């Protein structure tokens, strides 16, 4: 999903029709410009390294990805062994995504808030 | 009963009755709303407490 | 295009020295008219008028006059002590809790500027003391709130309201109201005091 | 506030101008209504100039149309200006129509804002 | 400049104006519209003498 | 023009003479003076100090 | 405040007492006049205290927000 | 006083005081676009209240001796039509009032209408019943 | 060569005399000593001085402010700023980066000796108080002496043509400068600009 | 009685002088009214012997009561020291 | 409308006061 | 809530003017150093009236300035 | 200085305006509207003040000996 | 100086209006507050008229 957010590059959309200050925009400090940083998903106690790379394992060799005509979902589809075989855990996180039976009952059927 | 239930007693849902009763109460309130704390139950001397005239309709 | 012949007179002094009701200021006697023991005056000192209002004006100029004090610190009055009198101290705190008796220097300066503009324009009509900017003011009130609702039209100055009859049948009396004179009331007068005031929810 | 009916006089040019300038600059007009009138004035101004320019362009060509180019000068000029007159009238009428319709909408908004219409309440 | 002299000049002008106002208030009658100019001048001179005698007594650094 | 404004002015002059006969020299009900002859409106309206009701 | 404000208050008190004592009897100074000035000062101070008390009490008892009482 | 009341009594007293202090809070929030008018002064308010009390004094014996709410409401409706015409006149004349002198003139006219024409109209009505 | 500068303070600092009289022809090349404070933004116009390629540097110069907000505690409005363009000077092409944003043109004016001058001016609205009790009205005034210059016009044959979209400017377009810098007194700015002059060296 | 250091020495002295000046004007008016100088029967810009005697009495009373009364007011007010 | 009597500038009366003594209006 | 030195001085000035006017109105100096009951009642009434008048006058001045702004 | 001259002129304006207001008896409480009679009285009072000041400035300019040091 | 002028104006207004309104030394009421406001308005209008007449009128 970081590859989906285009608001990340919204700054460059300012100067596509306004070159006047574009050079000034190029004199800024690069923090996350044309780069992706994933925060640590694990506690690693290695003081010798200041920063730990948490790039997904399938996104490391851009060459392999530069000629593949598919979305980046391969790096996110079933890449972890962790599972939670519990009834109470939420497998949808989108409680509204359902139906109201063959008898369309309202407002349940007729509102995006519920369905 | 100031506003009878029999006006819309045929309906099990009291939506029209709710509207009618609230209409009557709001007329009473518009008559008496600003005198409540000087002439009615909201006075400081509660020994002189007099019931607000729209209590029953409310 | 709006500045063709709108500003012909610009020196307020040139109009003050002529039409104001005061003695001409070029009289050499003013140099040594009376005798005073001024002492040492090493800085330019300006006299402020009125027997009552002069000191306040000086208090307005001094920056040290705008140091905020807690009520515990200012717990004394010129002939009254407030720490011993708890009721008077509480009333003193409440009195200073009023926004009109504790206005900041910006509020005082705005009031001074507006009053001075009123005095200058309503007297000289020079039209250079007024705001050079043309202001167009519109009320942008958010009507999508359920706690503040303005009044469409107005709450009219006087409204005559009929007291409903027969609302109460507790003791077979149809007249809810009775004035001090002992007479039953059929009508009521409701007055609107503040036009711009909102109505409480 | 205005009278309503068939026998009532339609809004005159002077009344329309007065009400427009009232909605634009009065203190009792909210910012939304004033913005409505301002946007009415901004967008409508294009239509009159556009219609006049289009009529001028067409009539320049229509002055040399295969039959028009072979007519005596008086008839040629009248027939040539007929497109210009029509397009200029269209531009001016459309500009006035758009501006006055949005101004009348703003006037309705002002009337409802100050509760100056009977049979209209919240 | 002579700040003391300027302060003295301001004091003299203010005293002149105040005494003139006192005389005008004293000698005006019939809701205004009636005052004697020579009488006003004479009263102003008398009050000027009074304030000249009083000023050293009161106006002094303590 | 004479037809229309003759009837209209006849009514107007009848009203004028009727109000002159009664020595009514004030202005009629729909006289709108120019701004130099109009009373300015007093903006400053200080509301009365709020005070808790004893009752 | 500033002590010069106390001096201004002293000036007002002196003016009031001088008007009270010598306003209608423009006579020479005496020890009786000294006693009268002391009495006028005492009366003015008591009046100032009473006026301050009532002024602050009235301007302090006017409601300005919702009563809380903690 | 507050020190002489228990916790519940203090709660009730604070409740009554706060319910009385509604208008005070609303005094802070004023609208710019509203049409300001000079309000009816307190003396004129009291005079109009006295005129209404005089009308009620005239009305009281008849309505209190009347045993029919229909008749009492008919009397109220007629008197209210008259008083409402006069009230509309007063509101029209007060909203356009340029100053307190104009407001006082309008209020005095309304009070005189109540005290002169109102009493006669009410007396004729009550003589009908 | 006479070096007698007309003072720009007071009402003339709010609406300029040349703007007010529309007689910049009678005001061109006349020294004026104006008081006010500069803005941060700088404008560069391609120009050669003494045969060296460079840029004329202009900066908005706020000569007056107006505070139209009566709700001082509730709302912190932006003051209406009356400004004129001041030609700060000329910098060679290689040193264009050496021009600083918000840099001080010259040392500010000294604190006035008179204690009655530490208030907001009636016309300019400026308070020359180094420690203003109101932190939202503190201003560091500055005095600049310079000649009055009329704005330039486009003349392609003279090679003064500016591509506003591409950021290349060869002639002083006061209208575009005001529009881009979001200044208020657009007409007064278009009237003329002041070229700062220093007493030799 | 809450006293703070607001005015410096010279400014405080000048404000004291201003207060003394306005007290002097008020006492001038008071002496004139008490000695009957502001009457409507004034004949010229001069003071008669009776007026001069009354004014001299007024000056004597002012001189013999100013400092003592000021000190007494200072003591009865009892303003705390500023520090 | 109704111009209040204290606010009523009797302009008509003014024109009636400037009228000659023989005009038909005075007869009216 | 913290009060400025200028606001404290203004409160003292209000007290001074109220005291001066009340003394002049009620003749409180016509005592032996202690106020009479009638003079005390008159001083209380005058102080309350001065409090009301001070509040109304300050509100009027503020509204005049605001109407200049508005 | 020009600023001080302006200050003195405006102060004199205020003082004589309130002098005319007191003398003409235009301050009342029944209404806030100053009638035409009171307005004319105020204008006549201002005219008389202007005449008196003109006479005073004329006589003081010609013969300074009338006003001298002390 | 302008602040001093405005202070003098306001203080004179208060003094004269309270002299006029508080003449019987009766306790004030809401109508008395309104009368004080009317007196202040009268003072301001009198100042307007007098100053206008002073400046060429």
């Amino acid at each position: 999903f970081p590859f989906l957010e285009k608001m990340k590059y919204n700054q460059y959309k300012e100067y596509k029709n306004d070159y006047l200050f574009y050079l000034d925009f190029l004199k800024k400090e690069i923090t996350d410009d044309h780069s992706f940083f994933w925060k640590a998903r694990k506690v690693i106690k290695l003081p010798q390294y200041s920063v730990f790379s948490f790039v997904p394992l399938k996104l490391m060799m851009w060459k392999t990805m530069i000629n593949y005509p598919e979305s980046f979902w391969y790096a996110a589809s079933r890449v972890v062994q962790s599972r939670r075989k519990k009834v109470f855990v939420t497998k949808c996180s989108a409680r509204t995504l359902t139906t109201a039976g063959w008898t369309f009952i309202t407002p349940f059927s007729s509102n995006i808030k519920y369905t | 009963t100031v506003v009878p239930t029999q006006t819309f007693y045929q309906m099990q849902d009291y939506y029209m009755l709710c509207g009618l009763r609230f209409e009557r109460w709001f007329r009473c309130d518009l008559v008496y709303h600003d005198q409540r704390h000087t002439k009615f139950d909201q006075v400081k001397n509660q020994k002189n407490y007099k019931t607000y005239p729209c209590y029953r309709e409310y | 295009l709006s500045l063709i012949n709108q500003y012909k007179s610009l020196n307020l002094s040139s109009s003050i020295k002529h039409n104001a009701p005061f003695i001409n200021r070029d009289l050499y006697v003013f140099d040594d008219l009376f005798s005073y023991n001024l002492g040492d005056i090493t800085t330019k000192k300006s006299l402020f008028n009125d027997k009552n209002s002069f000191l306040t004006s000086y208090s307005y100029l001094n920056n040290n006059s705008w140091n905020n004090n807690e009520f515990d610190l200012i717990d004394n009055l010129p002939f009254t002590t407030l720490f011993d009198n708890n009721d008077l101290f509480n009333n003193y705190k409440s009195f200073f809790q009023d926004s009109i008796f504790n206005s900041p220097k910006k509020q005082l300066s705005s009031d001074s500027k507006q009053l001075f503009k009123h005095i200058i324009y309503r007297s000289i009509k020079n039209n250079i003391i007024q705001d050079y900017t043309k202001l167009v003011k519109h009320e942008d009130f958010d009507e999508y709130s359920r706690w503040i609702k303005r009044s469409p039209g107005e709450v009219l100055p006087l409204r005559i309201i009929k007291y409903p009859l027969g609302l109460e049948t507790i003791h077979n009396n149809i007249f809810e109201n009775t004035n001090n004179e002992g007479n039953v009331e059929l009508f009521r007068l409701r007055f609107n005091s503040n036009s711009s005031k909102m109505q409480h929810k | 506030m205005e009278p309503f009916g068939t026998d009532e006089r339609n809004w005159t040019h002077e009344e329309k101008d007065i009400i427009t300038r009232f909605l634009k600059y009065d203190k009792h007009v909210n910012l939304k209504t004033a913005e409505m009138v301002y946007s009415a004035e901004v967008e409508s101004a294009y239509f009159g100039k556009a219609g006049a320019l289009a009529g001028g362009v067409i009539s320049a060509l229509f002055f040399n149309f295969p039959i028009v180019r072979n007519l005596p000068i008086i008839r040629r000029s009248v027939i040539g200006v007929l497109p210009f007159l029509y397009c200029y009238t269209w531009g001016k009428n459309t500009q006035e129509e758009l501006r006055w319709l949005k101004t009348f909408a703003a006037y309705q908004r002002f009337v409802v804002y100050h509760g100056q219409h009977c049979k209209l309440w919240v | 400049d002579n700040y003391a002299a300027d302060v003295q000049r301001q004091f003299n002008r203010t005293a002149f104006d105040s005494l003139y106002k006192i005389c005008y208030n004293s000698l005006v009658q019939k809701n205004g519209s009636t005052i004697d100019f020579q009488k006003q001048i004479d009263c102003h001179q008398r009050l000027i003498q009074v304030f000249a005698k009083i000023a050293p007594i009161v106006v002094k650094v303590e | 023009l004479n037809q229309k404004y003759y009837t209209h002015m006849e009514h107007l002059w009848t009203v004028h003479v009727n109000r002159l006969n009664q020595k009514i020299l004030e202005d009629p009900l729909y006289t709108f003076y120019p701004q130099e002859l109009n009373v300015p409106k007093h903006n400053i309206i200080v509301p009365t100090i709020f005070r808790d009701t004893p009752q | 405040m500033d002590p010069v404000l106390g001096d201004v208050i002293a000036t007002r008190i002196y003016k009031a007492c001088f008007k009270h004592v010598y306003g209608k009897n423009m006579k020479a100074y005496s020890e009786k006049d000294e006693a009268k000035f002391d009495q006028c000062l005492t009366s003015y101070v008591e009046s100032y205290k009473s006026v301050t008390n009532h002024f602050i009490t009235y301007l302090g008892q006017l409601p300005k927000k919702g009563l809380s009482l903690d | 006083n507050v020190e002489e009341m228990d916790t519940i009594q203090k709660m009730n007293y604070e409740a009554t005081v706060n319910m009385g202090r509604q208008d005070l809070i609303t005094r802070e929030y004023t609208f710019y676009s509203d049409y300001e008018f000079i309000p009816i002064q307190e003396d004129r308010k009291q005079q109009m209240e006295d005129a209404l009390n005089n009308l009620h004094k005239i009305i009281h014996p008849t309505v209190t001796q009347l045993k029919k709410k229909a008749n009492v409401q008919e009397i109220q409706d007629r008197v209210f039509r008259k008083l409402q015409g006069w009230e509309g006149e007063l509101n029209t004349c007060v909203f356009s009032a340029k100053n307190v002198r104009d407001s006082n003139f309008c209020a005095d006219r309304f009070t005189n209408r109540i005290n002169t024409e109102g009493v006669e109209f009410v007396k004729q009505i009550l003589r009908e019943y | 060569a006479k070096d007698q500068p007309f003072d720009v303070d007071g009402f003339d600092a709010k609406v300029y005399p040349w703007v007010r009289e529309n007689n910049v022809n009678d005001w061109e090349y006349k020294l004026v000593k104006m008081r006010g404070y500069f803005k941060d933004q700088r404008f560069f116009v391609r120009r050669k001085r003494d045969g060296k390629e460079g840029f004329l540097v202009f900066a908005p110069f706020v000569t007056a402010v107006e505070r139209v907000n009566h709700r001082l505690k509730q709302k912190d409005l932006l003051p209406v700023e009356y400004s004129v363009f001041v030609n700060l000077g000329w910098v060679p092409v290689e040193n264009k980066k050496d021009v600083e944003l918000g840099g001080e043109v010259c040392p500010p004016m000294d604190a006035p000796t008179d204690s009655t001058l530490f208030v907001n001016d009636t016309f300019t609205g400026f308070n020359p108080d180094p420690a203003n009790p109101e932190d939202t009205e503190q201003v560091t005034l500055t005095e600049i002496t310079g000649i009055v210059r009329r704005g330039e016009q486009q003349d392609i044959l003279a090679r003064r043509r500016n591509w506003n979209k591409e950021g290349i400017y060869n002639w002083v377009d006061l209208d575009y400068m005001g529009k881009i810098f979001r200044l208020f007194n657009l007409d007064a700015i278009n009237t003329a600009y002041i070229e700062r002059v220093v007493p030799s060296f | 009685m809450s006293t703070r250091k607001i005015f410096d020495s010279e400014e405080q002295s000048f404000i004291r002088l201003v207060d003394k000046f306005y007290l002097g004007l008020s006492l001038t008016k008071l002496c004139a009214q008490s000695c009957n100088l502001l009457r409507n029967d004034i004949s010229g810009s001069a003071l008669t012997q009776k007026e001069k005697d009354c004014l001299s009495i007024c000056y004597n009373n002012i001189e013999k009561t100013q400092s003592a009364f000021y000190a007494k007011v200072k003591t009865t007010m009892n303003l705390p020291a500023v520090e | 409308e109704m111009i209040l009597p204290h606010n009523n500038r009797q302009l008509a009366r003014q024109y009636f006061d400037s009228l000659p003594e023989n005009d038909i209006n005075r007869k009216y | 809530t913290e009060v400025s030195n200028h606001n404290y001085t203004q409160a003292v000035a209000y007290l001074n003017r109220a005291t001066s006017s009340c003394v002049k109105k009620c003749d409180s100096l016509n005592n032996n150093g202690s106020l009479s009951s009638k003079q005390e009642s008159c001083l209380k009434t005058c102080a309350e009236n001065h409090a009301i008048a001070t509040k109304i006058h300050a509100e009027y001045i503020r509204k005049l300035a605001e109407s200049k702004y508005l | 200085d020009k600023r001080k001259i302006q200050h003195e002129g405006i102060i004199a304006l205020i003082n004589y305006s309130t002098l005319c207001a007191q003398k003409c008896d235009v301050l009342k409480g029944h209404d806030d509207k100053i009638t035409d009679t009171e307005e004319q009285c105020l204008r006549v009072c201002a005219e008389k003040i202007r005449q008196t000041f003109e006479f005073t400035n004329d006589i003081y300019l010609k013969n300074p000996n009338l006003t001298k040091p002390n | 100086m302008e602040q001093n002028t405005t202070q003098v104006f306001s203080d004179l207004a208060y003094k004269v209006c309270f002299k006029v309104i508080n003449d019987k030394n009766k306790p004030f009421v809401l109508h008395d507050e309104q009368r004080l406001a009317n007196c202040l308005t009268r003072y301001v209008e009198a100042f307007n008229v007098t100053s206008e007449y002073f400046f060429r009128e």
